[PDB]
């Protein structure tokens, strides 16, 4: 018989990531505070 | 006066182990698994057994460890700091009896020689499917109990 | 019938404090990618009667206190008061309708220190002395923001009425001009009860070394409390249109407002951090006091100059 | 005044029991004096009454958060003296388990380093990884944790056959468990404020008082004895040391959260060059034959009785073996005298030390500092106290 | 190789420092956590339903011990005491003698449960695979005195589980 | 009468609860800074019983000498915290 042993499969295993990724999200700074006060603004109205 | 006593025995029992607030003793490798069967996978919680808690709220103290001579005074006297009705249970082979510091100058052979043992889990470590084990085993012998039962007849 | 109006508020709280803890073990459990409590009852409903029967029924500490008569004075005064504060509150009707609501309600707070105090003499602990003032020192601190963020928001209301908040917020929820005061206010509630992560009671007690049914009274008396601040949020920056034809239409919006904020109480203790003693400290004194100062001076001379002043009545 | 730190957290915690006599003026405090010593156990003179074989698992139970690590530092100590090599399989699956276990160390250090500050949810998302890989050291030793795998001459079993998918499945996932766990700390600015600029320490300081690990690195310092003393196949891997600039709290644990990052690219690694061939030295009069020549052969069942007995005898000589444990340089002082039982057998801990300058880095700092500075420096008293 | 894990500068034009100022004074970074934990509590949790439901294990798990016999019901162990030398935990006691019909047989065959480390060496040890571990793990007890087996406890936990031992032996044979 | 009955009953059941619960002097060395935070809240609070009355105060035909002494007073309360800030009472070290 053929030896049989736990081995990864020919061509071995896909990808694997590890690098950190944090996806960047949200408005500019400039976004934020022109949409908080024209809810302020608004509010005031 | 006999009926009402055993159901309320029933109550009161069920009460209490419905509601097992535990002290644990990280003292050392037991405390781990211990520490898994709060995660959640077994999530202890969902049994009534909160996670944290204080030795003052405390129902029940989880010796998970090794206990050291010069440990034995300490957890002696978090012991009698507990309010009554109040277990102990005693996981893995240190706590149980020594276990693999059996023969050393400076281990206590066993929790027992120090306080009152309810359960005894076998484990180096037990997992921690082998402790919630226990704990549900604590929670049959309180189950079991008969104070007013008991304190009817006498 | 005015008894039976305040036994339907009393213990309807007691219920819905036993409950939340429920809740609260449940909501936090799911977010650490558990379930809670689940076995005591169908979804865990028997599980807070299954805490309260086990914690009445657990023997008392038999601590030996340093003045039996202020001992007992401490539990007695933070759950007396704590069913005080829902008196005036409109969900829509009060039980009371106090023409001076708002100042009821930030006299009955103030007094609510006492218990904190009361205890740590009734300690006989050097240890929990200083506790109790660690405690007595935050809380006070984030009462000075509250009452001047309180004060701000009513001059668009122009009445210490409770019920006139509903008026000022029928086309509009407060918390579109004032969002910069509903954010200082919400986490100034946080630190008043002492929450995560404020709180620092729960935490450097869990430190130092040395620091049931008196427990639970003082347990049910703090979660009240988290409830009520929650529904005053609602009622200060959410304001519900009130139909008086279908006056539980009212009541129904409100309550889930109320549960949503008292449930964010949940979310927030779930995801932080605690902060230390010093930083939350610096927290109100340097960074929300001159801000709300300053809005407070804002808010004065808003009205004023767009002509928008509210009336008395 | 004078405090004392309690035992441990009101949840429940897995690294010992600490008496921490303090002294402050103020919120400030003016001197740490750690009285331990109530988890030792006697493991350094047990040792001396066990054969070889027999005081493996003592090793488990020092850190018992990195058992495989501490397992191979006593392994490649006895190798040594033995002047033996274990088999190019084994050296493989030594890595592959070794960076699996510095996985299971960082998650144990970084989240109960959180729990402890109060930030308590990344614990439990974390330790739902840690169930999966405990399933791993179960599936090859039988053990969730006291594996007893590896040993002098290679390791007792091969890797059951579906074992290697398996650890590709929990690997191709795990990096966004931990970019999860950044969520909750990197940027915030509460776990910011509790550790940022806590607990400095100068990069000579630190080598005066005997750290290693993170906590040399965390101050600027190139050294990491997988890459400048290798063992093992730890040469044929790639992976970056992270190193620190700062020399805080916060910069050690970017750097436990990057090795955590490093230790997945080293299993996939292992995984993609795993060898075939046996898995222990092949050589009876070291390492146990296998069960079927045992019953079969004269020589097997002689030496398979003698090395079940009186076990192996090592020539005589000492020899001081260290590895790039989880928590720092973890070493071993193993001293024979050419019987089959150790004469002496010191155990360095790299706690020991880095409990040892609790004082020093603590001056200056508030109550709540000492308790993120015993979380940075992931101190577990089994390994401290012995 | 090496790379820095915190060596970065902030920018200093007048977007990125309101970027910041932003950050600040809205606790943007603070909403994102909190859209993390938001995000578990609408995935499913990993809890499972025990003791209706079990962990998973493996055919090589150290469980409770058991004393193994031969298809004709003859004991498998003969008493070699190697199983007892190489205890970590010095956890067997043995005695024996030849049995009437000559056999070599034991007369104890003590395990400590509260001295064992659940190791495994013993049933390495064995010759004849008399001594095992096997995988029952829920047997714990309200004495002490429960947990020290005697040759009958060991025997009976052999009758008890064979069944599912030799099961598990005739899967993980070939890797030892 | 209705107030004085609804504090009657919350206290009385928060005595009832109690009792069923139960039965059925030198210098401590806490330091100066926590008395001035103390002392600070106190000078703070009384500032804001004169702030108290704003919401009524802005109906008057006065508009321009109210709203000069409710600035001039919020400004005090600002420079009064500036004070102890730059003084130091504010730090914990
Ligand atoms: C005042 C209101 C108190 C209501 C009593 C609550 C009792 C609830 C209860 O017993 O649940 C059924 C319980 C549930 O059974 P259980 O708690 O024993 O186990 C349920 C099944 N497992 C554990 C596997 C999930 O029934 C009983 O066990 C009998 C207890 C009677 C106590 C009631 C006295 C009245
Ligand atoms: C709770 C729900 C969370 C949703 C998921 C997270 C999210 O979408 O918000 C993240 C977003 C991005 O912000 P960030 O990554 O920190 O980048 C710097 C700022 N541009 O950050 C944000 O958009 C936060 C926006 C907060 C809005 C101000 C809050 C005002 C409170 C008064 C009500
Ligand atoms: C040491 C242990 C102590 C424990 C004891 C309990 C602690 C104290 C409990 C708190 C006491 C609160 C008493 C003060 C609340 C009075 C609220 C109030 O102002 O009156 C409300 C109501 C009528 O509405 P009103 O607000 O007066 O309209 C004002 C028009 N501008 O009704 C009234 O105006 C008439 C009410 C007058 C009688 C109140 C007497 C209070 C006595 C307290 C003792
Ligand atoms: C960023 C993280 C946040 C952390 C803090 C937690 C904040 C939670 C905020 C809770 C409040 C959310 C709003 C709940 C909506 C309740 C739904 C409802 O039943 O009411 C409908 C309501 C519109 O009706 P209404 O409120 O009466 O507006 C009329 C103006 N007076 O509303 C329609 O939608
Ligand atoms: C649209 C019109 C405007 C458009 C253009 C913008 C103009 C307005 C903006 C410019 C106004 C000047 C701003 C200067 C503020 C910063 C001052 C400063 O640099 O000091 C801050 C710093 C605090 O640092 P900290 O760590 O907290 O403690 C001390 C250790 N440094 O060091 C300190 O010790 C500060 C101590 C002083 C504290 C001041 C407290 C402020 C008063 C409180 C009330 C707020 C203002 C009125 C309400
Ligand atoms: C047209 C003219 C108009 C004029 C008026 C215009 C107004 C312009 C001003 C707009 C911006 C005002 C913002 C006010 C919000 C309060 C800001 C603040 O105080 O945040 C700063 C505080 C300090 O954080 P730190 O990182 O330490 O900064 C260094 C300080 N030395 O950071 C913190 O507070 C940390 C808080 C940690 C705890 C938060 C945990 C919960 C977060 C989610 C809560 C969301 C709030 C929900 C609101 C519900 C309301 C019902
Ligand atoms: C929500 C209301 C529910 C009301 C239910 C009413 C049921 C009343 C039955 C009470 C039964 C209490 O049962 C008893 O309680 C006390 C403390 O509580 C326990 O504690 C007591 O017993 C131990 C020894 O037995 C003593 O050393 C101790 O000083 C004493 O406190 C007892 O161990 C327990 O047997
Ligand atoms: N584990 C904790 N101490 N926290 C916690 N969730 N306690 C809840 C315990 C409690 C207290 C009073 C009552 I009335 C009820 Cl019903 C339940
Ligand atoms: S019983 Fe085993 S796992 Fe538990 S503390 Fe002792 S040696 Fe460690
Ligand atoms: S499992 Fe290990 S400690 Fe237990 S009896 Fe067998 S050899 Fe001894
Ligand atoms: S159990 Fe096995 S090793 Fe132990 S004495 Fe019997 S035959 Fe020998």
């Amino acid at each position: 018989s053929k030896v049989k042993q736990d081995m990864p499969p020919v061509g071995g295993y896909g990808p694997i990531d590890y690098k950190r990724n944090l996806p960047r999200r949200g408005l500019s700074g400039y976004s934020m505070f022109a949409v908080g006060i024209g809810a302020l603004l608004f509010g005031y109205w | 006066g006999e009926y009402v006593v055993a159901k309320l025995d029933d109550l009161i029992n069920w009460a209490r182990r419905s509601s097992l607030w535990p002290m644990t003793f990280g003292l050392a490798c037991c405390a781990v698994e211990m520490m898994h069967m709060a995660a959640p996978r077994y999530d202890m919680d969902r049994f009534g057994v909160v996670f944290r808690a204080s030795p003052r709220q405390s129902d029940v103290m989880i010796v998970a460890g090794t206990l050291t001579n010069k440990m034995a005074p300490a957890l002696r006297k978090v012991y009698d700091q507990m309010p009554e009705p109040r277990y102990v249970v005693s996981m893995g082979s240190c706590a149980n009896g020594g276990g693999y510091y059996h023969y050393s100058y400076s281990v206590v052979r066993g929790c027992d020689r120090i306080v009152p043992v309810d359960i005894y889990v076998p484990g180096c470590p037990p997992t921690a499917e082998a402790l919630l084990y226990g704990i549900l085993q604590l929670q049959k012998k309180i189950k079991r109990e008969k104070r007013l039962r008991i304190w009817y007849r006498r | 019938m005015f008894m039976i109006n305040i036994l339907m508020l009393i213990i309807p709280i007691l219920l819905a404090v036993a409950f939340l803890t429920l809740v609260e073990r449940k909501v936090l459990g799911y977010m650490q990618l558990r379930k809670g409590p689940n076995v005591v009852g169908p979804y865990g409903l028997l599980q807070p009667i299954a805490d309260a029967i086990k914690l009445f029924i657990k023997e008392p500490l038999r601590p030996a206190t340093s003045s039996a008569s202020m001992f007992i004075l401490a539990p007695i005064m933070a759950l007396g008061l704590a069913l005080t504060m829902w008196i005036p509150l409109p969900m829509p009707y009060p039980l009371i309708n106090m023409n001076l609501g708002v100042l009821f309600m930030l006299a009955m707070s103030s007094l609510a220190v006492y218990s904190i105090l009361w205890s740590g003499w009734a300690s006989n602990s050097k240890y929990a002395l200083i506790g109790a003032l660690r405690a007595v020192a935050q809380t006070i601190s984030y009462e000075v923001t509250l009452a001047i963020i309180l004060l701000s928001v009513l001059l668009m209301s122009g009445s210490f009425t409770l019920s006139t908040l509903i008026t000022t917020q029928e086309q509009m929820w407060l918390i579109l001009p004032a969002w910069p005061l509903a954010m200082m206010w919400f986490i100034s509630t946080l630190a008043e009860t002492n929450r995560a992560p404020f709180d620092l009671t729960e935490g450097e007690s869990e430190l130092v070394s040395g620091f049931a049914g008196p427990f639970a009274l003082f347990f049910m008396a703090e979660y009240a409390n988290i409830i009520m601040m929650n529904i005053f949020t609602a009622i200060l920056f959410l304001g519900t249109s009130h139909n008086p034809h279908m006056p539980e239409l009212y009541t129904i919006n409100f309550t889930i407002k109320s549960l949503l904020l008292t449930m964010s109480f949940l979310w927030i203790r779930a995801s932080y951090p605690r902060f230390r003693y010093d930083q939350l400290m610096h927290l109100l004194w340097k960074n929300f006091l001159p801000l709300t100062l300053a809005l407070c001076m804002w808010h004065v001379s808003l009205p004023i100059l767009t002509s928008g002043i509210p009336p008395q009545t | 005044s004078n405090l004392t730190l309690n035992f441990g957290p009101q949840h429940p915690a897995a690294h010992g029991v600490l008496r921490l006599v303090m002294e402050l003026s103020g919120e400030m405090v003016r001197k740490c004096d750690p009285h331990i010593g109530l988890l030792h156990r006697g493991t350094e003179k047990l040792i001396e009454y066990k054969t070889y074989l027999q005081a493996l698992p003592y090793f488990d139970r020092l850190d018992y958060v990195s058992m495989m690590c501490n397992e191979q530092a006593y392994s490649l100590a006895v190798e040594k003296l033995l002047n033996i090599r274990p088999p190019p399989r084994a050296q493989w699956i030594r890595v592959l388990f070794g960076e699996i276990t510095r996985l299971l160390n960082h998650i144990m250090a970084v989240t109960t380093h959180a729990l402890d500050i109060g930030a308590m949810t990344p614990f439990f998302w974390m330790f739902e990884e840690r169930e999966k890989m405990f399933e791993f050291y179960e599936r090859v030793s039988g053990a969730r944790m006291h594996a007893a795998y590896v040993r002098p001459g290679g390791v007792h079993q091969d890797l059951p056959l579906g074992l290697m998918d398996d650890i590709y499945e929990f690997s191709k996932n795990f990096s966004l468990r931990i970019d999860e766990l950044e969520e909750m700390l990197t940027n915030n600015r509460i776990w910011r404020n509790r550790t940022v600029d806590i607990g400095i320490v100068t990069a000579e300081d630190a080598l005066n008082y005997g750290f290693s690990g993170v906590m040399l690195r965390g101050s600027g310092i190139q050294w990491d004895l997988r890459k400048t003393q290798p063992y093992d196949v730890y040469d044929q891997v790639e992976f970056d040391v992270p190193i620190g600039s700062r020399g805080d709290c916060y910069d050690r644990y970017l750097c436990r959260v990057e090795e955590m990052r490093q230790s997945i690219r080293i299993i996939s690694q292992c995984l993609n060059k795993m060898p075939p061939g046996e898995i222990k030295v092949d050589d009876a009069k070291v390492s146990p034959p296998k069960r079927a020549e045992m019953k079969t052969s004269m020589e097997s069942l002689i030496h398979h009785f003698k090395l079940y007995t009186e076990g192996y005898q090592v020539p005589p000589g000492a020899t001081y073996t260290a590895i790039e444990a989880p928590k720092g340089e973890f070493g071993v002082y193993l001293v024979s005298d050419g019987s089959s039982r150790p004469y002496r057998c010191k155990i360095k801990a790299p706690g020991f030390a880095h409990l040892a300058g609790l004082d020093k880095m603590s001056k200056g700092h508030m109550l709540a500092d000492v308790v993120a500075i015993i979380g940075t420096q992931d101190i577990v008293f089994g390994e401290v106290d012995r | 190789t090496y790379k820095y894990v915190n060596l970065r500068e902030p920018s200093m034009d007048m977007k990125s420092v309101t970027d910041r100022a932003a950050q600040t004074l809205l606790w943007t970074e603070l909403i994102r956590g909190l859209g993390m934990t938001l995000s578990y509590l609408f995935r499913e949790p990993a809890t499972i339903n025990y003791p209706f439901e079990k962990g998973p294990l493996s055919p090589r798990f150290r469980g409770e011990h058991a004393l193994r016999r031969y298809p004709s019901g003859e004991e498998r162990c003969i008493a070699c005491k190697l199983c007892e030398a190489v205890c970590p935990a010095q956890a067997i006691t043995i005695e024996a003698e030849p049995r009437a019909d000559g056999s070599r047989r034991t007369t104890r065959y003590d395990i400590d449960m509260t001295k064992c480390i659940y190791c495994g060496f013993c049933q390495e040890a064995c010759p004849v695979d008399a001594i095992v571990e096997g995988p029952n793990f829920e047997f714990s007890t309200e004495t002490h005195e429960e947990l020290l087996y005697n040759k009958e406890k060991l025997l009976n936990n052999g009758d008890k589980w064979e069944a599912e031992i030799a099961a598990n032996i005739q899967a993980d044979y070939l890797y030892r | 009468m209705n107030l004085m009955l609804a504090l009657l009953t919350n206290f009385t059941l928060a005595t009832l609860l109690v009792i069923i619960a139960f039965w059925l002097s030198a210098r401590l060395p806490f330091s100066m800074k926590f008395f001035l935070v103390a002392i600070t809240f106190l000078l703070f609070d009384l500032e804001i019983a004169l702030l108290l009355p704003l919401p009524w105060a802005s109906q008057t035909a006065n508009l321009n000498t109210m709203l000069t002494m409710a600035l001039f007073l919020i400004i005090l309360l600002a420079v009064s915290l500036a004070y102890e800030w730059t003084q130091k009472g504010l730090e914990w070290t």
